[PDB]
């Protein structure tokens, strides 16, 4: 019926999941914090910007 | 992932009894209403039975009030539906039907045709 | 047979489970355990923008980060300068029950939808002079979620229908649908690329597109109940995802899987938005209790509370150069924070 | 009771009845006579050589009654001068059968303090209100609008009987001796006590016209009547701050061209005080049939809700005990519950009492126990404890 | 350049000018949601709302209903063993409409509805539906054929599980202005919107009033509609939102509950114990059972109403007809109440 080709949807979908490239959850973490320190000094509202340099005062 | 898988069921004759299980996993068991839906053959989904987060608040559909009773073990993450005095028109696919959020009293779309929070079902022949 | 085909979907699923849980040899928080915190983030009002009759559900900066559209369902598309507080545009809507606006990134053109089922298109700078529709894209049967243009001849949309869709603004034609997820698609956020699309619904998935191609890559599942927003880490790398389930979560791409959960035992209201700051670091998130909560993305912290709203904060927003953040409320203001 | 404010003017009428009789009546025709005078106390008359002169005690002292005939005594030498005193210093006059043995500020003392302690408990109630209002944005509206300018106007009322009783205490004490009444007369005179009495005429009327605005304000609310929010607003400010000009100006100008003596605060039969009191009394019962018929759909409401009996007599006995300081009511209640006659105290004491604490009760009603304004506190507490 | 400033600011004073204009409009409207239960009469309420000051897509129902009882006929005769219909008359019909293929303007004849029920209920007709699927069929046919005599009756309106069994719903809301005494009222009927409204109903969480439409006399419709209104209700957003409950199809139910033929008794099993309530007004001749029923199911709504949100918000329960012409003068009255309640709680006055 009309279940079928829904299930047999999902089936061929979990197969286009299930073969991919996956690194490292470890990997992956230093690659998130490396992005956040290489950019730290950038981030305005990490760092209050001085009163002089904020457009919204 | 959000998973309810509905166990038991199967073929009884009228007045016979059967015992539902409802395997629940993916989300914390104890803070979501839980709810015991039906369709008949040819019927669309109709709501049987709800159940509070701790299990105080009981509520069933008129046809099976008396006979139906629900309940749910929170430490197991397990909900139950002991059919009692089971009838011809009991014939359905029985569904474990969660409520969508948390912590809520309104419990939405439960008998919704598709439905995300609702498992497979399990087949109640009478 | 039905019955079998639902059972290799369990093995495709326990394959892919255990790919993911391979993959995890190290958690986030013990990758950042010997990181100094953030400190504690403390940040103000410094504009209120008021003219809005009734609740606001959607915000969007221009890349500019000086204007920015906000839409009530008064019926109102407005285009502030923040800087000023002065409003730019006032747009009458053919239907007041709007839910979504997005700002072209050229400046042209703004767009929004809602229970109209419909994406309309407002040009800006039109020759003759004046805001008027110039588009208006009739696809979905459902409500609109929300939109963002990919330039001023395409714009991907999220809709009630479970679909989402990419327009050729010039056709008005729908290019591509994007089909699978199971709920309400209730929020996209572009990859900064714009390659690559995520989205959130109500099946407590989210999803990763392929705009080109039109297919899902990756479908990234943890949440416990209805996934309200999304929004790509600034690498493009990563996603943060906000619930009903009071749960802010952070997914990778690479690693496809979830790293990071954002939660507090007081919390127990769902995620309305959410954004990260520039460098990615902080992560704004707005709750039902009225209140914006500002995470330490890397060490799963909170670093400060944005309290100063009335009514469900409904949308967040940070600008292009990471200057302010902000906020739509029910309330019917929008704050700028700083 | 006798004040000094109508013993001066009594004082300054018998100068005139004096002044004008050394120049109607004849002289003597006699030897020697010493001459008639006014010595600032008594009018004395033409002396017969050698002979005593005997006078009325003045009738514009307070204790005229107590000694209402009576006489005071100079001696007329034979020379024909007025005998002289110890140190020949000046004439020698008696006086001891005319000495005294009362006044409102006295015979309604704990009267007086008791409205000035309400009025100041209110005074102070009002601004700490007020600046509670003005202050939180989330507590602007319409009402909080008429809300400010009804305690604004129960401000310069209670600002108008500081004000007042200060000015008579400070007149009263430093011209205490008669030789100083003049100056007294000279400022009742002068044209700043006509200016300062109907800047306390208006404050008055303003406030019983702010009174009216709430009344008329919240009427339309239940009443349905469609209006501009915008175009609403001014015609309210315009009634609780223009309206009372209407009857007030037009009084002091028919005082001022028909009854000018006294700094306006004498009242003849003319009655000119009805120009003040039929426009303020049209406020008071405007207001009473508002509080009628707003009372009357809090009973319609109540029915509907199905509550029980006990219970909707406490609530309707809250919403009304609640409206009467918001609308003025007590002084129609009042008027029939009384009766004509200490019998005036009771009537006069609560009237006075309650109006000067009447601006403490709508300011503990609608500001310090309003739950839009409390749980505005309660959002700053916690924003305050995160920052 | 403070030129641009001034025409920034002049530009800013415009914009407030209207929004001072656009806002007495809002302020003078009123916003109703509409929400109707399944196939509970909002159509037809909304029909007489709209004629007395969604019902055009009748006609493309029928046409539906027609285009599958033609293809049932012919493919059914078609099949490789041709099924024989239990009647030869019940087959003449057949023949008839099967004449009455491709003809424009079709007049959709009182015969064809008769024509079309009696091969309906042919149980040959009936097996080539069970093979029917194996031919091309339209999907609504069960359905359409099914309620054949309500589409008969010529006062039919389309109901929205019939717009959404066909496809012939575009526009995500429907909307529909009216007039009470010179008080303006908008009304907001939900068109093309998925059966999941967790998430779309916050959109009416400051509308005056959500107008509920129940069909009284169905038994589980009723039941369903219960646990909408309880999550309504319930739901944290829609706290303080009233709620206008239309029970509505009274006329249904007083016919259903004379007959016997059918005990509520079975649905609801407490009701064999309900007493009508000592305070109850009947309409002036009916008698004691239909009261009963009515006021019974009155009573499962306001349970649920009553055990929460007293003073925040109300729900006003009404015994309709869909083609009542009170029901414009019941929703001004109860949002006149409504409204009067917001007032009096402002003043801490309830
Ligand atoms: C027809 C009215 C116009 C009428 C009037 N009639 O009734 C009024 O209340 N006022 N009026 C009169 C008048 O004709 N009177 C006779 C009848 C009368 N009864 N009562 C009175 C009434 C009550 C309920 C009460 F509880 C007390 C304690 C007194 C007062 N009275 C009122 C106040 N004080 C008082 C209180 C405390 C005091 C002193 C002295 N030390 N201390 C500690 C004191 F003097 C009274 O005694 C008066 C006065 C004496 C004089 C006057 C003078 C002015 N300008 C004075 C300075 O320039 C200005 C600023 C332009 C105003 C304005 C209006 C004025």
């Amino acid at each position: 019926t009309a279940s079928i080709a829904q299930a047999r949807k999902l089936v061929e979908q979990l197969k286009m999941e299930a073969n991919i490239d996956r690194i490292k959850v470890s990997k992956a973490a230093a690659d998130l914090m490396a992005y956040c320190e290489a950019h730290a000094k950038e981030d305005p509202l990490l760092t209050p910007v001085p009163a002089s340099e904020n457009p919204f005062r | 992932q959000v998973q309810l898988q509905e166990s038991g069921g199967g073929l009884v004759q009228p007045g016979g009894s059967l015992r539902l299980s409802c395997a629940a996993s993916g989300f914390t068991f104890s803070n979501y209403k839980m709810n015991w839906v039906r369709q008949a053959p040819g019927k669309g989904l109709e709501w049987v039975s709800d159940i509070s987060q701790s299990g105080a608040s009981i509520s069933y559909t008129g046809s099976v009030k008396g006979r139906f009773t629900i309940s749910r073990d929170n430490a197991k993450n397990t909900l139950y539906l002991q059919m009692n005095s089971l009838k011809p028109e009991d014939t359905a696919v029985y569904y474990c039907a969660r409520c969508p959020a948390p912590f809520t009293r309104d419990c939405f779309d439960v008998t919704s045709t598709t439905y995300a929070y609702r498992g497979q079902g399990t087949q109640v022949t009478v | 047979e039905l019955d079998q085909l639902r059972q290799e979907a369990e093995q495709l699923k326990n394959q892919i489970r255990d790919a993911r849980k391979a993959c995890a040899d190290a958690t986030l928080s013990q990758i950042t355990n010997n990181i100094d915190p953030v400190g504690r983030i403390q940040m103000r009002t410094r504009r209120t923008l008021r003219g809005h009759l009734a609740k606001i559900y959607a915000m969007h900066w221009g890349t500019d980060s000086r204007l920015l559209v906000s839409a009530s369902q008064d019926g109102k598309l407005i285009i502030w300068d923040s800087y000023t507080t002065n409003k730019v545009h006032a747009i009458p809507l053919r239907s007041s029950w709007v839910m979504t606006c997005a700002y072209a990134p050229s400046g042209n053109y703004v767009a929004c939808g809602g229970l109209d089922n419909i994406c309309s298109i407002y040009n800006l700078k039109t020759r003759e002079g004046n805001v008027r529709v110039s588009r208006e894209l009739a696809g979905h049967t459902g409500y609109l979620s929300c939109c963002r243009f990919l330039d001023d001849n395409q714009i991907v949309t999220s809709s009630g229908d479970t679909t989402c869709a990419l327009w050729d603004i010039e056709t008005g034609q729908q290019t591509t649908t994007f089909t699978g997820h199971t709920g309400d698609v209730m929020s996209l956020s572009l990859a900064p690329d714009t390659r690559l699309f995520v989205s959130g619904a109500c099946d407590a998935s989210a999803k990763l597109w392929d705009v080109r191609e039109g297919m899902c890559r990756q479908t990234f599942t943890g949440h416990e109940s209805d996934i309200n927003a999304i929004c790509f880490f600034p690498n493009g790398n990563a996603f943060a995802t906000g619930s009903d389930d009071a749960t802010c979560r952070l997914f990778d791409l690479r690693a496809d899987q979830e790293l990071m959960t954002y939660s507090h035992d007081n919390i127990i209201c769902g995620i309305t938005s959410v954004s990260f700051s520039k460098s990615g670091r902080l992560l704004l998130a707005g709750y039902d209790d009225f209140n914006c909560n500002v995470w330490d993305a890397l060490k799963a912290d909170r670093a400060g509370v944005l309290a100063g709203h009335d009514n469900r904060v409904s949308c967040l927003g940070v600008t292009d150069d990471g200057m302010a953040v902000a906020t739509g409320s029910w309330d019917s203001f929008l704050k700028i924070w700083n | 009771t006798v004040s000094l404010w109508e013993t001066v003017q009594k004082w300054r009428e018998y100068r005139r009845q004096c002044q004008r009789s050394l120049t109607e009546d004849p002289p003597p025709a006699t030897d020697l006579f010493c001459n008639r005078t006014f010595d600032e106390y008594a009018c004395w008359p033409d002396g017969e050589p050698g002979s005593f002169v005997n006078v009325s005690c003045p009738w514009y002292l307070p204790w005229a009654s107590s000694v209402p005939q009576g006489h005071v005594y100079r001696f007329c030498t034979a020379e024909g001068l007025w005998l002289q005193k110890d140190n020949s210093s000046l004439p020698w006059r008696d006086l001891s059968e005319c000495e005294e043995s009362s006044s409102p500020e006295e015979q309604l003392l704990f009267l007086y303090i008791i409205y000035t302690v309400g009025y100041a408990l209110s005074f102070s109630a009002l601004v700490i209100a007020s600046a509670i209002l003005l202050g939180f944005r989330h507590l602007h509206c319409t009402r909080n609008y008429i809300h400010l300018n009804l305690f604004a106007s129960f401000i310069l009322r209670a600002l108008s009987v500081f004000i007042k009783d200060a000015a008579l205490k400070w007149m009263y004490s430093t011209a205490a001796q008669q030789h100083q009444w003049d100056g007294l007369l000279s400022y009742q005179d002068s044209l700043s006590c006509r200016l300062v009495f109907l800047l306390m005429q208006y404050c008055v009327a303003a406030n019983y016209y702010w009174l009216l605005v709430e009344g008329v304000y919240l009427y339309t609310l239940l009443a349905f009547s469609v209006f501009s929010e915008q175009w609403i607003f001014r015609l309210y400010v315009s009634i609780g701050w223009g309206v009372p000009l209407l009857f007030v100006v037009p009084w002091g100008i028919v005082k001022y061209l028909y009854e000018d003596e006294g700094c306006w605060t004498r009242n003849s039969n003319m009655n000119y005080w009805l120009i003040i009191r039929l426009p303020i009394l049209f406020a008071i019962g405007v207001n009473f049939l508002i509080f009628v018929r707003v009372i009357c759909i809090v009973v319609s409401k109540l029915k509907a809700n199905l509550m029980c009996k006990t219970d909707i007599k406490c609530r309707l006995a809250k919403s009304t005990l609640t409206l009467i300081p918001l609308l003025g009511t007590h002084e129609v209640i009042f008027a029939f519950v009384m009766d004509e006659h200490t019998l005036r105290f009771i009537k006069l004491f609560t009237e006075l009492s309650f109006t000067s604490f009447q601006g403490l009760m709508v300011a503990i009603l609608y500001c310090f126990v309003n739950n839009e304004v409390q749980l505005e506190f309660r959002k700053s507490w916690e924003r305050w404890r995160l920052e | 350049q403070r030129n641009e400033e001034k025409a920034q600011r002049e530009a800013n004073k415009k914009i407030e000018k209207q929004l001072q204009k656009d806002k007495q409009v809002y302020r003078a409207t009123h916003r109703l949601l509409l929400l109707g239960a399944g196939e509970s009469g909002k159509n037809t309420i909304v029909k007489q709302m709209r004629i007395l000051h969604k019902a055009t897509k009748v006609q493309d129902i029928k046409n539906n209903l027609k285009e599958a009882i033609e293809t049932i006929v012919a493919a059914m005769s078609n099949l490789v063993p041709p099924v024989e219909l239990a009647n030869p008359e019940n087959q003449f019909r057949v023949d008839y409409i099967l004449s009455v293929m491709n003809v424009p303007d079709f007049d959709f004849p009182p015969e064809f509805y008769e024509h079309a029920k009696a091969l309906w209920e042919d149980e040959g007709v009936r097996a080539c539906y069970e093979r029917s699927n194996e031919y091309q069929l339209i999907d609504c046919a069960q359905y359409f054929l099914d309620k054949i005599d309500v589409i008969k009756q010529a006062d039919y309106v389309p109901s929205d599980q019939d717009l959404l069994r066909c496809r012939v719903l575009t526009s995500g809301i429907f909307e529909t202005k009216f007039q009470v005494d010179k008080v303006n009222f908008h009304m907001f009927d939900v068109g093309a919107q998925r059966d999941e409204r967790r998430k779309w109903i916050q959109c009416f969480n400051d509308v005056t009033a959500i107008i509920f439409v129940v069909a009284s006399s169905s038994y589980n419709r009723l039941q369903a509609a219960l646990k909408l209104f309880d999550s309504i209700w319930n739901n944290k957003w829609l706290r303080d939102t009233s709620v206008i409950l239309f029970l509505n199809k009274q006329d249904l139910l007083a016919e259903k509950v004379l007959a016997g033929k059918s005990k509520i008794e079975d649905y609801f099993p407490e009701f064999a114990r309900y007493t009508t309530p000592e305070d109850a007004t009947p309409e002036p001749g009916e008698d004691p059972r239909v009261t009963r029923a009515k006021y019974f199911i009155r009573d499962e709504f306001l349970r649920i109403s009553t055990a929460s949100g007293d003073g925040r918000h109300y729900c006003y329960p009404h015994f309709t007809c869909a083609v009542d012409t009170e029901n414009i003068r019941r929703v001004f009255n109860d949002c006149r109440d409504i409204i009067q309640r917001m007032h009096l709680r402002q003043y801490e006055l309830l």
